[PDB]
């Protein structure tokens, strides 16, 4: 159940749209730089700039049995525990993040409700000024110095993001957190739980029939309870992430693909645009 | 005359009513599909825990049976004959002719254990024959098939209709015959199966957990009709291949005569110790000689000694009464426990005692062995005081023949004419460590060449399991002999005999998943493996030991390899349909059309492409008016439970046993309301 | 209810018909914490998935009120393009929004 | 315990032993009672092995009065005048099951007469519980004694006297709450039950 | 007779009330929830036996 | 905390008084899965609030 709901979360969040647009092949609307949030042909890769250093910043499963044979990864599938793929590839949400960058860059609010309709994109401009309380010709007079400050503004972003710091932390807790637990489960497993050993071959080795089971049942109980504990804290864990993930979904539906007049919901100020992009496990807006 | 057992061979397990119930059990089955000799129209079939015997004739032919070990007159055998009218079941010495035949089958017949008589009396007939703890099981059942020329498709119920108690070492096994037919024979495994009860008690459909993936995921469920998607099963295949033990080459026989016919032993204050070491523990040879009136072990099964290897062998030796045997014990009071010889708590060893009223016993007195019954403490265990200072019941020293001053020995008196409990005793006391350091006392099992890159069972120095043997780069100290993983599993060990360093491992690794589509759509499944290139199952799964349609499913042309394992049994196509069964890293996989399954890329949309202008807008000039649904769940169902009637129902015994934990229902209760 | 737990039977009238009273105190007192154990998972079972009913409760309730008795300006909160109005149904254990 | 006669780990039976002296001990001796100490082997549980081949070390056959080729029966030697290790004792030992099977070996205890349809403690071959007895439309094998549930509740017993077959239920049955304002209101309460018209 | 009974001890170790926990319905209550005082409401207690 | 689980007494002091060490060991296991079974469900509980 915990494994069906990570993918319907991931779907939730980003198939919102029903077409695939192409990025184009210009990069510049009115003055406004978009090169650094779409995906470009030069570069090897798929994804965008501020897309690879995000998934640079997070630190993260290819074992066989001819590959290992003190690995903790190994330990762990020796002894019952593995670990699924997503049934999204990364460049396929790549695609999702770059197919709504192009839609808000080229048709605007429009394709969110009903089909994509298509709009010069200092006209949108203007017309996200005017859902603020300002003035339809504050944008027109002042074109150039508004361009700039994006340009600048869209700088910075990466310049603070490709030097080192503690952001993207609460996904390396999502990660850390679950290490932590798998290997919980594997050094839980030398207790003897009241019996004379931890090891079952011992005390079969030595022992009667009838007291072996008595030593069989004490260790067996005491592993049930440990696997039961581990699901438990599985479940509540997927709860708080559904949470987080149905925010990020109405977030992307309310800050994407329109405008929020609702205070402090997307950024602090007066909301213009949102852009979504990708990270390991997770979305970041800007 | 090789034929297949098509899902037969199945027989009621116990005594017990049940009605519409999915029962699960372990026990000795004939595998599904599986080999059956057949023998057209006799010789010594060998038996093997068990044995599946049909029966096709329709003039009667075959007429009873013979069970034994070598079918001569120097061991016990049973016939099961069917004379014309009698059934006749007999256990005796029998001179078997070579060939039995009219139901003339014997010689002659002495030592009789064993004669039972029944009352007065286009065919299959079933039987199934098992040996177990002295009882042999005979299950029968009957077919009205018209004709054949094998063994028919079908399935069928036996019923129990013996259980004798024979007592016989049965491993060989001849038919009797009369002077066309046809008899078939099967062999019995242990086996897990799954067992449908109808609304009448009757046993009428069943599932074998070895065959296919698919009965493994249908009782990895616990059901017989499976939805559609893809499921992670068990593992319900592998057994080991084979068997190593090793043991130190030790040659000499252990000194049995010289600890037990000893010339004297000492007294049970100034008691003696021995060390043991590089023996061999055949204490079979004393089966003519040395008879133990007590002999008790503590920390280990007494029926396991030959099967282990013994660390730090020590002997303790010394002479009691009679009375006082009774004290040589872990926990114990008295003379003996407190002031001459004491255990300890976790002891783990033996302890032996005879009778020697025959040597330590004169008709005039033997007065030469002492016992301490005075002292100021308690001894240690394994502590030892030989002294003879003079006692006080105050501290301080005195002078021997003065006012209380005594002499802290006694003696004990053995006379030839007085009681048990007053004869001498001579007791051995035997302590060891078992399974964690370097042995040299072993017992008497023999050893095998090692096999390496398999999964067998191992035996080194007693300490037994399963695994994959492979050398190892590790350096172990001298006083070192095993070695343990992070979970306290032991991992690695040294050689006795050809002194290096082996890595044991599981022989089982990875996951396994099912893709079916529903059960009444098809029986055909589709199997991923995760964590393995499919240049390389073979050596992972272990795919030799399998059965052919299991060998099917590892190798061939429908092999695919994904980014989420590879897999097996579907047809990879380059057309992208957006799926319904996810089996992950993008890969999808669907029930298509000659029906098949197929796996594909799923498809992210549609494709779009909408032209910038920097002058060019688009107005909508028309509209339409939709309304959609939306479903949301609000409650769910209010339950409430009573902890007395779920754990104890209506016994007070229990209730009462129940007030203990009588804070942990009440929290419950709050929780539900 | 029907497993032992690590005892001679799952029937404590068994147990207690032909075994004397330390040894069937001893028997008894395995299915009595097997058995609580049961009740303990469920009772933490149900406790989990009233936490995501009582979650999807709330979000109902808003709906209702914000979509129901007004119009909403949010994107995507009541259907699929500009929302005009939308009606309520009663389903068992939920409810329909139109 | 290896050669002679083996008992299973699990097994549910009882081993009863008295002193013989006076019978099968002669002032002469009495050399009619042996026991094997040579084998190639142990025994299975509840097995018997009355051959009297001679034995050898290894495997291969051998002429009795050769080299290492023994007899492997041995004789138990009674006299009246020797100590109690060696003196003759007869043992028993008595196997049997328990509220699984039809039985025919029952003890001393005095049966009554059936009722039906009220809750009554039953002991039925010597099962005991507490419950509801009703008539029965189950069809029971002639070596079927009990009946068993999904949950493995005894739910079905054949009457060893006039062989019905009858159906127990629980004779507790029905929710029941309890209506109550404040204690330092009143003491009086009300009470729904559930399940009852 | 055989029965279960919940008593109360003042301050001085000295038993001043109890509770007959098979008298009434409202007893076997307060011996549920070990406590001499109930509040306002409706409580399940256990089956009709 | 002063449930016994199935031992002979709830009180480590009287049962290691009386009783001898493996014994002693065999009733203190019991007490020690009891009450650390108490702790996991109150932390349970706790996550849950
Ligand atoms: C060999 C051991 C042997 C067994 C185990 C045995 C059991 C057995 N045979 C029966 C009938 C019968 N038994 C036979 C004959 C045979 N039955 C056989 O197992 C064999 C080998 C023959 C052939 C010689 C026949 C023809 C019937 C009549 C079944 C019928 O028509 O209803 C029955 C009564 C079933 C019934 O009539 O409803 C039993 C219990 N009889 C035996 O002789
Ligand atoms: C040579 C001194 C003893 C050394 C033994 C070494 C290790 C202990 C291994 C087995 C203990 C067997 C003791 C004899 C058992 C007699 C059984 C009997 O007849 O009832
Ligand atoms: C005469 C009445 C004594 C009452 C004592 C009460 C409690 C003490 C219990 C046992 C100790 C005395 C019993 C004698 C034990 C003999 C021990 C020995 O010598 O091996
Ligand atoms: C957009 O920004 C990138 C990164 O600074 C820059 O290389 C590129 O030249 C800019 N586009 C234009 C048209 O200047
Ligand atoms: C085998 O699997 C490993 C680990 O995934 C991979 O690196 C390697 O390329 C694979 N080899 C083949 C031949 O598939
Ligand atoms: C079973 O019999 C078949 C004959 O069709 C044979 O090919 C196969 O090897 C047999 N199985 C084994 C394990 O020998
Ligand atoms: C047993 O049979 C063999 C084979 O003929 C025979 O030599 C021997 O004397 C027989 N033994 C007895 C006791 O009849
Ligand atoms: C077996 O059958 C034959 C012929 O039917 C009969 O003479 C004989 O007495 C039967 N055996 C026994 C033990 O009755
Ligand atoms: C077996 O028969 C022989 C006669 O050949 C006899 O001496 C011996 O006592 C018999 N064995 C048993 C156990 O009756
Ligand atoms: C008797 O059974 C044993 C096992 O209990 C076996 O080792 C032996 O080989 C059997 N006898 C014969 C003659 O095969
Ligand atoms: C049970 O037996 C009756 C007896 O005639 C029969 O009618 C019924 O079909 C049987 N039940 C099933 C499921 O076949
Ligand atoms: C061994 O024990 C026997 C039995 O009495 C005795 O006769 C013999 O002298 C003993 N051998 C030695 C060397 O003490
Ligand atoms: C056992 O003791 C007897 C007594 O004389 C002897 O004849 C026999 O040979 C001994 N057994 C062995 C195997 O030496
Ligand atoms: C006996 O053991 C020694 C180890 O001390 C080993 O070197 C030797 O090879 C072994 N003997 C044989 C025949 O393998
Ligand atoms: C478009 O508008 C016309 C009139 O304005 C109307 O008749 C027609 O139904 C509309 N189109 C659709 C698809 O309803
Ligand atoms: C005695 O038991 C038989 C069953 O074997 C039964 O038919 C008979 O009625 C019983 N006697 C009485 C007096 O009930
Ligand atoms: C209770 O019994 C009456 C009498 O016929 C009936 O009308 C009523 O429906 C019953 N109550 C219920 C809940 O069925
Ligand atoms: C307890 O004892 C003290 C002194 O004996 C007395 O003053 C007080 O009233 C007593 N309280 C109760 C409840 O008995």
């Amino acid at each position: 159940g915990i494994a069906a709901e990570q993918d319907r979360n991931t779907r939730e969040v980003f198939a919102q749209v029903k077409q695939m647009y192409k990025t184009p092949t210009l990069k510049y609307f009115g003055g406004f730089n978009f090169s650094q949030i779409l995906p470009d042909p030069l570069k090897p890769t798929k994804r965008s700039f501020i897309e690879d250093l995000l998934f640079n910043k997070v630190t993260l499963f290819m074992k066989q049995y001819g590959e290992c044979l003190r690995d903790l990864i190994c330990a762990q599938k020796f002894n019952g525990l593995t670990v699924l793929p997503p049934l999204l590839t990364d460049d396929m949400i790549a695609a999702y993040t770059a197919a709504l960058v192009s839609g808000t860059a080229t048709a605007g609010w429009t394709f969110g409700a009903g089909a994509a309709l298509q709009i010069p994109f200092a006209m949108q401009m203007a017309y996200r000024f005017n859902g603020i309380g300002v003035t339809q010709n504050v944008l027109y007079e002042n074109q150039k110095q508004i361009a700039n400050q994006f340009n600048k503004a869209i700088s910075q972003i990466q310049e603070s993001l490709t030097t080192t710091s503690t952001a993207l932390g609460k996904l390396q807790d999502v990660v850390n957190q679950n290490a932590q637990a798998l290997n919980t489960l594997v050094k839980q497993l030398s207790s003897n739980f009241g019996a004379i050993s931890s090891v079952l071959n011992d005390i079969l080795s030595r022992l009667c029939k009838v007291e072996a089971e008595v030593q069989i049942d004490r260790l067996i109980t005491g592993r049930l309870q440990s696997l039961q504990t581990y699901v438990t804290q599985q479940l509540i864990r997927a709860a708080e992430i559904r949470a987080s993930a149905n925010l990020a979904a109405t977030k992307m539906s309310e800050c994407v693909l329109g405008q929020s007049k609702r205070v402090d919901f997307c950024g602090k100020g007066y909301h213009l645009m949102s852009f979504p992009q990708a990270a390991p496990h997770g979305v970041v807006f800007l | 005359t090789q034929h297949t057992s098509s899902m037969r061979g199945v027989y009621y397990p116990d005594e017990i009513f049940r009605s519409d119930t999915l029962y699960l059990t372990q026990d000795l089955f004939l595998p599904f599909y599986s080999n059956v000799t057949g023998f057209h129209t006799n010789p010594v079939i060998p038996f093997k825990d068990g044995i599946y015997f049909a029966a096709t004739e329709k003039s009667n032919v075959v007429r009873g049976w013979v069970f034994g070990s070598t079918m001569n007159n120097k061991s016990q055998s049973v016939i099961i004959i069917n004379n014309s009218t009698n059934v006749v079941i007999r256990a005796c010495n029998f001179e078997l002719c070579d060939n039995p035949f009219f139901a003339m089958i014997f010689d002659n017949a002495f030592n009789c254990t064993f004669e039972y008589i029944s009352d007065a009396f286009k065919h299959l007939r079933e039987f199934v024959f098992k040996n177990k703890d002295g009882f042999l099981y005979v299950y029968k059942g009957y077919q009205p098939i018209d004709v054949v020329r094998d063994l028919p498709s079908g399935f069928n119920t036996l019923k129990p209709i013996f259980k004798l108690p024979l007592g016989i070492n049965i491993t060989n096994f001849r038919a009797i015959l009369t002077a066309a037919a046809a008899y078939f024979v099967g062999y019995l495994k242990p086996t897990t199966f799954m067992l449908k009860y109808d609304e009448n008690g009757t046993i009428t459909d069943a599932v074998d957990c070895s065959q296919n993936p698919l009965a493994e995921l249908k009782c990895s469920v616990k059901s017989f009709e499976i939805d559609k998607g893809i499921y992670q099963t068990s593992n319900f295949r592998v057994v080991p291949s084979g068997d190593v033990v090793r043991f130190p080459n030790i040659t000499n026989l252990c000194p049995f005569g010289e600890v037990f016919n000893a010339t004297k032993f000492p007294s049970v204050y100034a008691w003696e110790r021995k060390k043991i070491s590089n023996c061999v523990a055949d204490y079979s040879v004393l089966y003519n000689s040395t008879f133990f009136s007590t002999f008790k072990c503590y920390g280990v099964c007494a029926t396991k000694l030959n099967d282990l290897c013994f660390s730090n062998v020590y002997a303790d030796s010394f002479v009691v009464k009679g009375d006082d045997v009774r004290q040589i014990a872990p926990g114990q009071t008295g003379v003996i426990a407190d002031y001459n010889y004491k255990l300890p708590d976790d002891f783990m060893g033996c302890v032996l005692a005879w009778n020697t009223r025959n040597i330590d016993a004169t008709s005039t007195g033997n007065y030469n062995y002492k016992y301490r019954y005075l002292r100021h403490g308690k001894l240690r265990p394994f502590e030892r005081d030989i002294s003879n200072v003079p006692f006080s019941p105050d501290g301080k020293p005195c002078t021997p023949p003065a006012l209380n001053c005594y002499w802290p020995l006694n003696d004990y008196g053995f006379y030839t004419t007085t009681g048990i409990g007053y004869q001498p005793y001579r007791v051995v006391v035997l302590s060891f460590e078992l399974l964690n350091a370097p042995a040299t006392v072993c017992g008497p099992k023999l050893s095998t060449d090692l096999i390496k890159n398999q999964c067998v069972n191992f035996n080194f120095n007693g300490l037994t399991g399963t695994g994959v043997l492979t050398p190892s780069s590790k350096r172990f100290q001298p006083f070192q002999q095993f070695g343990r993983d992070v979970s306290d599993f032991t991992d690695s060990v040294r050689d006795p005999k050809t002194s290096e360093i082996l890595d044991i491992s599981p022989c089982s690794f990875g996951g396994v998943s099912v893709i079916t589509p529903g059960t009444n759509a098809s029986s055909e499944v589709a199997v991923l493996y995760q964590d393995v290139n499919c240049t390389d199952v073979s050596t992972a799964i272990h795919a030799d030991q399998l059965t052919p349609a299991w060998r099917i499913y590892s190798t061939g042309n429908n092999v695919f390899q994904t980014q989420a394992g590879c897999l097996i049994g579907a047809e990879h196509v380059d057309t992208s349909y957006e799926c319904d069964i996810p089996i992950g890293a993008g890969i999808c996989a669907s029930y298509h059309t000659q029906k098949s399954i197929v796996a594909y890329t799923m498809s992210l949309g549609a494709d779009s492409s909408i032209a910038y202008s920097n002058n060019t807008i688009a107005i909508p000039t028309n509209f339409s008016i939709s309304i959609t649904t939306e479903v949301m769940p609000v409650s769910m169902a209010k339950t409430s439970v009573d902890c007395n009637m779920y754990i104890c129902g209506d016994s007070t015994e229990c209730a009462n046993l129940l007030l203990q934990y009588g804070s942990f229902c009440t929290q419950l209760n709050r929780a539900l309301s």
